[PDB]
């Protein structure tokens, strides 16, 4: 059966390099297109490479272009990717694809590897900013308003945040972290509290990331 | 540019389930064909449907495609278990000096519990950060089910797909679905447009909230 193993992902900083590997078996490699398709955490697939079936003909996505190089050895049924001056964006399983025969239309990708896995990180710790959600009655229920903080740019996880020192527990939701495409953490953390408590309570958020031994406290005021 | 598909598709065990796949004419409208892939969880991408409407052997004939102007369409009936997989329809693109495009992905769910719609909270950016010449727009999204939804934002009425930073879908401890979605811009962005907008899309309800300097 058609066989594609990928290889030679891992971990790396912004910065650095790796070179794909993707051994083919099972079919005669020389006789295909082959293709790079990666997929993001959580997100969808997003086309990276092509190479012809003698190299004739190369191309790449413009997230890719002049950074990774495709290529392929016929003699050893092998397609590669060497990727240069990587960014924590290109975080993705990478996996091989065949472009199938097609008398037109563009075509397929009628076999797919297993994918490898590669993760561009700095391992460099990052203290979050904390800013302070004014409170806004527009999504809640009557009598009650949301009001929040805003944990940006921190690394790594976890951080924790209380209210009021953990006085405040009642309607706390705060968000699992968005890892963004900078390779920074970003979270948000709500609370719905009665509206005529705004002029008179005080609330404060208190934010902890340990990592860094940064410990944070913002008061939220109405605006 | 990618192809449109709803983030969500479900239903009971035996339903008739479809699966829309929206392009534009310089994609699905260009002439170029269009495939399907089924990603089971934790495996690969696998061949479901090419050339529109054509079956791989091994894939049966409860799948159907089919492709008509700018958009194509997947079809599964006498859905089961074995089908909740995430789908993703493929073409090609003229634009850019051509390339392959890619679907948005749409996870297929057996009711489990009945649909549940989000809710969302909208933050602009606070005075503070706009002092440290920073803007962050927070879109805070709760209580659904399925577990997937589409965040899209708008700059006045104008799609702003520029630094924007969602969330997969968390599972809340009451067992309904959460996500969250950052918009980042410059303070000079946040007080030159009219509004800003978080859309939420999910099965289906489409909610919008708007954010004003």
């Amino acid at each position: 059966e058609v066989q594609l193993v990928e290889s030679g992902g891992g971990l790396v900083k912004p910065g650095g390099s790796l070179r794909l590997s993707c051994a083919a078996s099972g079919f005669t490699f020389s006789s295909y297109s082959m293709n790079w398709v990666r997929q993001a955490p959580g997100k969808g697939l997003e086309w990276v490479s092509s190479i012809s079936s003698s190299s004739s003909y190369i191309y790449y996505a413009d997230s890719v272009k002049g950074r990774f190089t495709i290529s392929r050895d016929n003699a050893k049924n092998s397609l590669y990717l060497q990727m240069n001056s990587l960014r924590a964006e290109d975080t993705a399983v990478y996996y091989c694809a065949r472009l199938g025969y097609c008398s037109g239309g563009s075509c397929h990708f009628d076999y797919w590897g297993q994918g490898t896995l590669v993760t561009v990180s700095s391992a460099s710790t990052k203290g979050p900013s904390v800013f302070p959600l004014a409170p806004s009655s527009k999504s809640t229920s009557g009598g009650t308003a949301a009001l929040g903080c805003l944990v940006k740019d921190y690394f790594p996880e976890p951080v924790t945040v209380s209210w009021n020192s953990g006085a405040l527990t009642s309607g706390v939701h705060t968000f699992p972290a968005v890892l963004q495409s900078s390779g920074l953490y970003s979270l948000s953390s709500v609370v719905t509290v009665p509206s005529s408590s705004l002029g008179t309570q005080t609330y404060i958020c208190n934010v902890n990331h340990k990592p860094s031994n940064t410990k944070v406290d913002k008061k939220v005021e109405p605006k | 540019s990618v192809l449109t598909q709803p983030p969500s598709v479900s239903g009971a065990p035996g339903q008739r389930v479809t699966i829309s796949c929206t392009g534009s004419s310089s994609n699905i409208g260009a002439g170029y064909d269009v495939h399907w892939y089924q990603q089971l969880p934790g495996t690969a991408p696998k061949l479901l449907i090419y050339g529109n409407s054509n079956r791989p052997s091994g894939v049966p004939d409860r799948f159907s495609g089919s492709k008509s102007g700018t958009s194509a369409s997947l079809a599964i009936t006498g859905l089961q278990a074995e089908d909740e997989a995430d789908y993703y329809c493929q073409s090609y693109d003229s634009s850019l000096s051509g390339f392959y495009v890619f679907g948005t992905g749409t996870k297929v769910t057996v009711l489990g519990q009945p649909k549940a719609a989000p809710s969302v909270t909208l933050f602009p950016p606070s005075s503070e950060e706009l002092q440290a010449n920073k803007a962050t727009l927070v879109c805070l999204i709760s209580d659904f089910y399925p577990g997937a939804v589409t965040v899209a934002w708008k700059a006045d009425s104008s799609p702003v797909k520029a630094g924007v930073e969602t969330t997969t879908p968390s599972k809340q401890s009451n067992n309904k679905y959460a996500a969250s979605s950052y918009l980042s811009l410059t303070p000079e962005q946040w007080k030159s447009h009219r509004s800003y907008s978080c859309q939420v899309t999910h099965e289906g309800s489409t909610v919008e909230k708007t954010v004003a300097p």
